[PDB]
């Protein structure tokens, strides 16, 4: 959802790089939230999301 | 960005800030640094020499 | 100018620092470290 | 290439990587010979150092 | 303003108190003060020989 | 008075401390900083 504005054509390479980046980033930011934090904002605000 | 690698700092005005906090043995391979630490986009440690 | 180190035990100190730490320009007998000046570290990483 | 006892403080601050500051909007307007006299004429002080 | 350089401290009454934060390794130049250090309008420093 | 020392390390020292931290004067066997009474580098430069 944050990098489906910017590919127009078929996925060049660094795009593709900065993908999977993201996944590593957000796939260690993820696992277990609701454990992990316990805060209102981050909470409501990744439901929202 | 610009930073800078291979320097020495002049020796008869030495001084050190962080003496509570870190610590490094006596050679002289630690004295003379040949080499620079750098991040890389995900935080983690380069080597360039 | 990026954070830059010429020994691994700064770089170590620089890691286990809290946040705040990165804009620091600590220095030692042969050894140094520059801070980066934004703080663009801690920013960009924080958004993944 | 940098000789070995450059002073490092000039790498804690936001500055030219040639040593040498030529900011141009500090520079009078128009005036050539001034700006190469800034630029080059290593017999007059620089600038911010 | 006014700030004063090459300033001697008597020697038989010498003392620190900041030794637990800085220490400056043992050479004349150390011991003996020849330089000033002052900030610029940007904060900075500069050296007054 | 404006800040100063007789060497740089009682100034990296400074320019480490916290909010403030210009203002206190400190000595070392034969060196020494001087700090501004008016709180004028950090005032100034909170404008941005």
């Amino acid at each position: 959802v944050e990098n489906a504005t910017l590919a127009r054509q078929a996925l060049n390479r660094i795009q593709r790089s900065n993908i999977l980046q993201s996944f590593k980033a957000k796939m260690l930011a993820t696992l277990f939230l609701l454990n992990r934090t316990r805060d209102r904002d981050y909470v409501l605000k990744f439901l929202t999301r | 960005f610009f930073f800078p690698v291979g320097l020495y700092l002049p020796e008869d005005r030495g001084y050190t800030t962080v003496e509570s906090k870190v610590k490094l043995n006596d050679t002289v391979r630690n004295a003379l640094p040949t080499t620079a630490y750098l991040l890389n986009r995900d935080r983690a440690v380069q080597k360039i020499d | 100018p990026i954070l830059s180190t010429t020994t691994l035990a700064l770089m170590e100190t620089k890691l286990k620092g809290g946040a705040g730490a990165f804009a620091t320009s600590e220095t030692h007998f042969g050894n140094y470290v520059v801070g980066e000046i934004i703080p663009l570290q801690q920013s960009m990483l924080f958004n993944s | 290439l940098t000789p070995v006892t450059m002073d490092v403080n000039y790498f804690k601050i936001p500055n030219n990587p040639r040593g040498r500051a030529s900011c141009m909007l500090a520079v009078d307007p128009y005036d050539t010979e001034a700006a190469t006299k800034a630029i080059y004429d290593h017999r007059e002080a620089d600038a911010q150092t």
